[PDB]
């Protein structure tokens, strides 16, 4: 979401 | 249809208690933002630790505004400041507020939080129902529609950030459709509780370091502000100043988004600015500076300003000058429109636009800051001319616009009117107030508009304001006086003397005054015909020309006619009228009885007749005796004059009864003023033969009589004989009778109340000293014209201000030529001058009084 | 300058969860007030047992407003009903709300509390920031503009009592002056916390007993209720349904008051109701009801009528009805004005006005209650006509007050056309919204207008409401056909056959429809000059008509056209065309390429060439053979003709090649159907010759050809010639090489895409089952006419009706003539019959979340 695509690029990161 | 301009103007907003505070923290480029514990800790709950606030919060007037001091411990705070800042706009338009109280004018304040009503209603064993009619957000705008009595719609809205300049525009299509007459816009923010910042922290909203970077590459939030403001809007013809002219003002909505409800759209406000110059009519050549909304975030200030280049600077050859004051202030949320226009208004007045803070880079997303259509004023430029737009957009996708119009009028021509001295009257809740204005009256003494809405503001009764004060300026000596009025009504009083008080030069100094030298020009026309003009017996006087008595007694009715017109423009109607001799032939002109030409006719017929027939050489000695030992001790054929007081009798008589009392002057303490005119023996027995030539003159000018009035108390007539047929009209037979009776200057002066202010009409003042002897001590007697004065203007106008410090009003603006309907612009502010009985201190909500999750 | 009318109406109000049920409680008489433990304890801080609240407050269909689970539980309630209630007063006013999406309409909320947002914010560790985007006071308003895609102004404002006429008022205003072209209206007031009925209490405002005795000797106080209410308003043109108009709409405040801010003043009330009937230009003799505030308190009442029957009851010479909605519901402070707005448009409708409750004896202070010249609504009895006034008074002394004139239109005269069956058809979220909408169709068949805003509102996308439905109403099958959509878009693929399809009364079932009869008179008088008329052939038909092959041609051809007709002006545009001989003859005009008369011509001329010359009898034998099996099993001379599917293969040639497959129809598994058409061996070798006199007729009509579109897609043109110069236009060599090839109606097939829906154009749908095992089975086939059908307009409206099954909008409205603009009164509600997916529950605020002096 909006305010959620923080936490999307820490779950990104950590599947990096 | 009908023309919608900005009159008045007051303000609260940080680290600026009064409107000017404000414009020098602008223009000195201070950051009113500040990192105290004023309200909350310094940062917890992870907060940043700026923030702009107000000075106090705990300062109201409540005996005026008439609010019970247990009720206003439960109000909220912001809408006790609210009603001071209302009252001191409408003072700074030069509009008195009782002159709007039955009118059909609007209200509409711009709120968006009630924390005083939430922390007052946290303990449901301990409540009062006060705190739901001092707390409640309908009563922003209910409490000031009922104190102020105005009639119009009485509306609190909230529309986020941009609640105050929605309200402005809402207030603007009420006066132009004709609705309403007049209309009052206030927008209100206090920071309270911190849960508030919290949300807006978790929302990403708040700039960490609380800075508004405006149109800069490290903006990242706004910083959070208090503010309390308020304007007064009018139509054209009601207003005594004018700082600008509102041209058009509108608003739209962004609607659908994809990016979200909060993401700014600068298509639709490009859209409304386009959609209001061109349904204005005015072109966007003609614009010079545009207040944008500037809040410093990181996505609106790229899309604000590409709308503004789009709508703007498509074709037009010239840099825009572009500002935001909440880089200088912060951000009160609801309250962004009305401090922005109070910035615009300050920088037209002072002819200087106010500098942007911390403006380093410009960012990179906005082109028109790289190639110079657009230009960030952050060093103060002067203003050269145009129109200012001002635009405030709220975060739920509300978009509101003005264009405004600055008036431009210049300061007048001078006039040798402008070198008289003027009359300045002031009144306040204590005497720091009274002493305010009149220091700043005095420090601006040639300001002609200011002086006038500075007196056009006074006129308030004694009860509300306790402490009067009046200064003259443009005269030599000066002075503020200062004094306590005391309450109630006091009844007004005019006693105009007799013969023996002229001079060399009478009335010569008031001459000037355009209506005086009317009225002496209306008694020249009238004598102009019977061989006589009292013109060269004003300009033109010697010591040949007032030894004469028909010249002396025109020379007194007229200069006593003039004074009378002057008092009847000031707006003051006498309750009571009591003269002695001629100034009983003038109270017939001050009663209504009489007209001009009928009063100086009968005076001049009496000088005539007098001068025409020829008695004995009279006197008129003065003795230190009673009415009743005078009567004894006269010789036969000698008979008392005039009753001055129960210890100051006039004998009437030949030289050889003068002479006689010569040497009973000498035995004890008695007076020895033997003072004649022309040696005449007036109110005697030798004229008893001087009444029948001239009546039959007198026939023939106070033909059809007009009945006296009871104001109207007889000096001739005695008190038993009040009622008859002779003394009810003022006949011909009744001036007759004037010249052959004495005059009872006594007995007419007991019927006068306890606490009457009295006004002497003479062109000098020689009754004075009978009159505090012969009167109640708690009267107050006003002399009005002195002998040999250099500047008996100067002398009148101290009279007049000595009149408002008794408690009568009377406005001297009549006096003088009226003023041009605009007021120049730099003329100096009102609203700071204005101040209140702050003693006391009341509740204000802590930061303890809200959860903090326990 | 725009006449402003009410449009739509939705509410949720207590125990009243549809517009239906609240009248039903008014008119029942039942005390919508319980003594119910339903939001906090029953009498707790001494509060009154009893107050008026909402059925439930849980419920919201968050995926179709298209908000997040997460941020829907963080989110005011008062807002996610004012969602749903607003949604509901468009689609009652016969609006899809789709036509608002871009328009300047505004948005105005009457509000007054916002407790959800402090029990949000009270923990400041575990706040989140959505909290601050749904509850905030100004999103109230934001939301649905947000949502709606509204362009105006969106503004949310709070005047105590009178909020939500006041939001009227401005929304009057906004259309009234041209600013506006539509609006909307609400009012919104939840029970939440305690603490404001202690205050209220405290006060001296709350009845001990919980009632409001409106009008009554002992009224003591009102009782707090609940209610969600919105309105659409909207210009006279853009009106579908009508309930009343407004004439005029004002507002004022009452000033100062020597007896306080609370106490009301019917003075200044009595001066609003008489400068708004003089301003509107109205006699108050034709005012029949006045809906009074009727708050039920000692003072407030005889205020109120006392000024009522100042302004109104002087000289009247009837009895003036006044009731008070409060009586029946309970007092909504800032949805009062609404709530008794939507009672007295429910009782408009019915015609009956709604009793008051708890009357029993008059006022004794209030004497025009006592004479007769007032009289309180107590009975239900009936609506006899004139004016209604609406008023509310805030308690902070805002006084607004609505002017309203009732429509009266009758139902319409009885016309031929309201006997033909008609179309309905619905969407909604789930299958029981479908079933409530068409069974609420059914129960009112003969309503034209209710069925018009029916088929008005159903135009929605299959992603928003995901279940669609239809129903033939009026004739004798019925049954109602619900199903799910599959999202996405499908193409329109249209099929024509050819010749073999005709039968006695070709088309006269739908005749009757007007669209239909003006093409067939088209294409007669097109060949009534050619000594021919389709008229007798469609009327006059016997069997001695069709065996002739030029009466079937042109009546093959003018039935195509008119259904071609039909479907064009239903809204549709086809995406792909294919036919079969004289349907691809029809295709010309399916394609735009051809037009009515060389359509028809065309088929004439082909007839009369046909019959023209004359050629051996031919055959049309069917055989149960592949394509190419039949070229190496016939003899020489005999071509096969049709392609139509894998199996079916159609063979032409004389009698004796006919009868020499009799005998291999014996032979396994082959078809022996051998249907001619006249004897006459079409798409073969022996019109060879008939080619040359037919192609110099036709350079006569279609001279000039036009080019073929790319979604024609040729059958009588191989796949590798169709970017040949022959197959490029439809000239008149296109026409003639259709008789002398044979048809390829199996590689045309397979370029149909995956989910087409395939629409039949003809007589009798004798390609249905060609079509079933030709084409991909994610097709769908749709007849449009059935061979020896008693009604075959009821056939081709459930085709119609199964069309909206597939996805593909197409409104029936425009087959038949069209409804009146203003809707007759007594049409059916809409608002109750919309049905959402509340199977989820959402949170709502507890009273242990607030402050209770712990």
């Amino acid at each position: 979401d909006s305010l959620m695509s923080v936490e999307v690029r820490q779950t990104l990161e950590r599947e990096l | 249809m009908e023309e919608v301009v900005i009159a008045g103007m007051s303000g609260k907003l940080p680290e600026s208690e009064n409107l000017q505070e404000f414009w020098d923290n602008l223009i000195g480029g201070v950051d009113m933002v500040t990192d105290d514990d004023r309200r909350w800790k310094a940062g917890l709950y992870g907060l940043p630790r700026r923030s702009g606030k107000l000075k106090d919060l705990s300062r109201f007037d409540a005996s005026f505004f008439g609010v019970h001091p247990k009720q206003a411990h439960t109000m909220d705070p912001q809408l006790r400041l609210l009603l001071e800042v209302t009252y001191e706009a409408i003072v700074d338009g030069g509009i008195n507020p009782d002159s709007l109280r039955g009118t059909h004018t609007g209200v509409w304040v711009g709120v968006s939080g009630s924390e005083t009503s939430e922390a007052l209603s946290r303990d449901p064993e301990t409540l009062v129902g006060y705190s739901m009619v001092g707390c409640q957000r309908a009563m922003m705008a209910n409490r000031l529609s009922f104190f102020f009595d105005f009639r119009g719609p009485s509306i609190a809205l909230d529309t986020a950030c941009s609640s105050s300049l929605m309200a402005l525009q809402n207030a603007y299509q009420a006066i132009h459709s004709g609705q309403c007459p007049a209309a009052i816009v206030g927008g209100i923010n206090v920071l309270l509780k911190p849960n508030t910042s919290v949300q807006f922290l978790r929302l990403g909203m708040l700039s960490p370091e609380g800075t508004c970077k405006a149109f800069d590459t490290a903006g990242n939030g706004y910083c959070r502000s208090e503010g309390v403001v308020a304007v007064l809007l009018t139509k054209k013809s009601l207003a005594r100043r004018v700082y600008a002219t509102i041209l058009n003002a509108g608003t739209n909505t962004d609607g659908f988004k994809e990016q979200g409800v909060t993401f700014p759209s600068g298509d639709i406000q490009e859209q409304l600015i386009r959609s209001l110059y061109q349904s204005a009519g005015v072109a966007p050549e003609s614009f010079e500076y545009i207040e944008a909304h500037g809040t410093g975030t990181k996505v609106g200030d790229p899309q604000e300003l590409n709308g503004i280049t789009r709508a703007l600077c498509a074709t037009r050859q010239e840099p825009l000058l572009i500002g935001s004051t909440k880089s200088n202030m912060g951000h009160p949320e609801p309250a962004s429109g009305l401090a922005a226009l109070a910035k615009v208004l300050l920088s037209l007045e002072h002819g200087l636009w106010a500098p942007n803070l911390h403006f380093h880079s410009p960012n990179p997303e906005i082109p028109a800051l790289l190639d110079g259509r657009l230009q960030v004023v952050d060093q103060p430029l002067p203003v050269r001319g145009g129109n200012v737009g001002i635009n405030s957009f709220g975060f739920g996708g509300s978009n509101v616009h003005i264009i405004l119009r600055p008036n431009t009028q210049p300061p007048p021509a001078p006039a040798p009117h402008a070198t008289l001295p003027r009359l300045l009257r002031a009144s306040g809740r204590t005497p720091e107030a009274v002493q305010k204005l009149l220091e700043q009256g005095l420090r601006h003494s040639q300001d002609l508009a200011f002086l006038s809405m500075l007196n056009d503001i006074a006129a308030v009764p004694a009860t509300a304001m306790p402490f009067r004060g009046y200064a003259v300026l443009g005269g030599e000596r000066g002075g503020p006086e200062v004094q306590q009025v005391p309450a109630g009504e006091r009844p007004l009083w005019f006693i105009c003397s007799g013969m023996g008080t002229q001079w060399r030069g009478m009335g010569l100094s008031l001459m000037r005054l355009d209506r005086f030298r009317d009225s002496i020009l209306r008694s020249d026309e009238a004598v102009k015909p019977f061989g006589l003009k009292v013109s060269q017996l004003l300009l033109s006087t010697d010591e040949s020309t007032f030894d004469d008595i028909v010249h002396s007694f025109v020379s007194l009715t007229a200069i006593q006619i003039g004074l009378i017109d002057l008092l009847s423009c000031m707006g003051l109607r006498p309750d009571g009228i009591v003269g002695h001799s001629l100034g009983e032939v003038a109270c017939g002109y001050a009663d209504g009885c009489l007209s001009q030409e009928e009063a100086v006719l009968a005076a001049y017929w009496r000088g005539q007749c007098i001068k025409e027939a020829h008695l004995p050489p009279g006197a008129m000695a003065a003795v230190g005796l009673s009415w009743e030992e005078c009567k004894q001790r006269c010789p036969p054929g000698v008979v008392p004059a005039c009753h001055n007081s129960k210890d100051t009798v006039t004998i009437s008589g030949p030289q050889a009864p003068v002479f006689e009392f010569v040497e009973q002057l000498r035995k004890e303490g008695v007076f020895a003023k033997e003072v004649r005119t022309g040696g005449m023996a007036f109110h005697s027995y030798f004229m008893e033969a001087i009444a029948p030539p001239l009546l039959q003159e007198l026939k023939k000018v106070i033909r059809e009589p007009k009945p006296r009035s009871a104001r109207w108390l007889s000096t001739s007539i005695p008190e038993a004989q009040w009622h008859s047929s002779l003394a009810r009209t003022s006949s011909a037979e009744y001036n007759v009778n004037n010249l052959v009776s004495p005059v009872l200057f006594q007995e007419a002066l007991w019927h006068v109340p306890e606490h009457a202010v009295v006004l002497e009409i003479a062109p000098h003042a020689l009754l004075q000293a009978v009159l505090k002897r012969g009167l109640k001590p708690s009267c107050t007697i006003i002399p009005l014209m002195k002998k040999d004065h250099r500047d008996n203007l100067e002398f009148f106008l101290a009279g007049i201000g000595r009149l408002h410090l008794s408690g009568i009003d009377a406005n001297p603006n009549a006096l003088f030529p009226p003023v041009e309907f605009p007021a120049p612009r730099g003329t100096p502010l009102i609203s700071p001058l204005i101040k209140w009985d702050h003693s006391l201190a009341w509740d204000v909500p802590a930061a303890e009084d809200f959860p903090n999750g326990s």
